[PDB]
């Protein structure tokens, strides 16, 4: 397989320094052009780097002249770009993209790794308070709906699972509401009556910058 | 500038869609990218996917479309290629109007034992987007201290979800007792409710 990751993400200050790097396996690294395409909140694909086979060229966009430097590493097989002069507009999904298909049409952007987030302000970077939705009732349906608020944090993302990834299907994760330096999310669960309150269920929180792994055990309240 | 031709278009499921998308360069080809729900974009362009374009319009041609293809749609261009991106389409699936799944929760006794309390009312797997919810508390309706969040199209349900939290202090929350959940929508007239009492512990 192929296969591409990006790293060194996180949050910046507007006006600072932030440098990511695209992992790269699973095919030849220097017999290819590589990309860097990132993604607004509003989700506007937008192109910003390109580095040429060997980096004989490189072109840029509008938006990050001058400002972003993109460079890759060969003999590693490692691509990289800096950042400079950061804005609160380049917050944004960072994905790194291989450019290659070659022969009946032209090149091509085959290959995509799976993102990693950046975020400029000059704000507080604040841990998570995970508290569980238990119902206020035991009553019989068919199925009995829970969920998991993950309320007051910053930045950008936060993991949330159920049972260790166990439980997928019947889950709803909702997109974050960022309202005063931060951010509330929610997550919910359906699971059939007979499961629980007689089975466990645990929401999984994670959130990378304050590093705080969190599962909080939902109950009744009797 | 390259244009696409919707900024959003609804197809129902075994039914054709098309969209366009239209530069102001000539090129010997066109790209076509489909980002879905939480996954990165995927290099696209099953046998339901297809290209047609002469000159300088493209187009993507969708027959037999199914749950799976609701997704955001992008287009970059072929030869003459500064790696820029499309506008960008949404495209949704028409389906048949679901009744939404209402279900309201207490704030739990770790966040009250912190100053605050916020109430969640999970409103699941309904259609269309379009749902009006209104809080209210002792029969009063509540306008601020609310902070919803909608889903997208589900992958294979084909259906949106929403998250809407009542947030108040554990002093506020004491002046009133009886905190209520109320949602409109196309499926019925009368609105989905669901409510609780506090002064009633559980």
């Amino acid at each position: 397989q192929v296969q591409l990751v990006e790293s060194g993400g996180g949050l910046v200050k507007p006006g600072g320094s932030k440098k990511l790097s695209c992992a790269a396996s699973g095919f030849t690294f220097s017999s290819y052009a590589m990309e860097w395409v990132r993604q607004t909140p509003e989700k506007r694909l937008e192109w910003v780097a390109y580095i040429s086979t060997g980096g004989g060229s490189t072109y840029y966009a509008d938006s990050v002249k001058g400002r972003f430097t993109i460079s890759r590493d060969n003999a590693k097989n490692t691509l990289y770009l800096q950042m400079t002069s950061l804005r609160s507009e380049d917050t944004a999904m960072y994905y790194c993209a291989r450019h290659n298909y070659y022969g009946g049409r032209i090149y091509s952007m085959d290959y995509w790794g799976q993102g990693t987030s950046v975020t400029t302000s000059s704000a507080k970077t604040s841990p998570p308070s995970v508290y569980p939705l238990a119902p206020v009732c035991g009553t019989t349906g068919s199925s009995v709906t829970l969920g998991c608020l993950v309320k007051g944090y910053f930045p950008e993302p936060v993991t949330v699972t159920w049972n260790s990834g166990s439980l997928s299907s019947g889950v709803h994760t909702f997109p974050a509401v960022l309202q005063s330096d931060l951010y509330d999310l929610s997550s919910s669960v359906t699971v059939s009556s007979s499961t629980w309150p007689s089975q466990s269920i645990t929401c999984n929180v994670a959130h990378p910058a304050s590093s705080t792994k969190v599962d909080k055990k939902i109950e009744p309240p009797a | 500038e390259l244009t696409q031709s919707p900024a959003i278009m609804s197809a129902p499921p075994g039914e054709k869609a098309t969209m366009t998308c239209s530069a102001s360069s000539s090129v010997s080809e066109m790209h076509w990218y489909q980002q879905k729900s939480g996954t990165s974009p995927k290099g696209l362009i099953p046998a339901r996917f297809s290209g047609s374009g002469s000159g300088t319009d493209y187009s993507l041609t969708i027959s037999s479309v199914e749950a799976e293809d609701a997704a955001t749609y992008y287009c970059q261009q072929g030869s003459e290629n500064t790696e820029t991106f499309g506008g960008g389409t949404k495209l949704d699936i028409k389906r048949a109007h679901a009744a939404p799944t209402v279900s309201i929760f207490p704030p739990s006794s770790e966040q009250l034992t912190s100053g605050g309390a916020s109430v969640v009312c999970f409103l699941n797997n309904f259609y269309p987007k379009d749902v009006n919810v209104k809080w209210k508390i002792d029969g009063s309706e509540r306008q601020n201290g609310v902070l919803n969040s909608w889903t997208d199209q589900d992958s294979k349900d084909s259906t949106y979800s929403m998250s809407s939290t009542l947030t108040l202090t554990k002093d506020e929350y004491e002046r009133h007792n009886s905190s209520t959940c109320e949602a409109t929508h196309k499926t019925s007239t009368s609105p989905i409710v669901s409510s609780f009492n506090a002064r009633e512990v559980t």
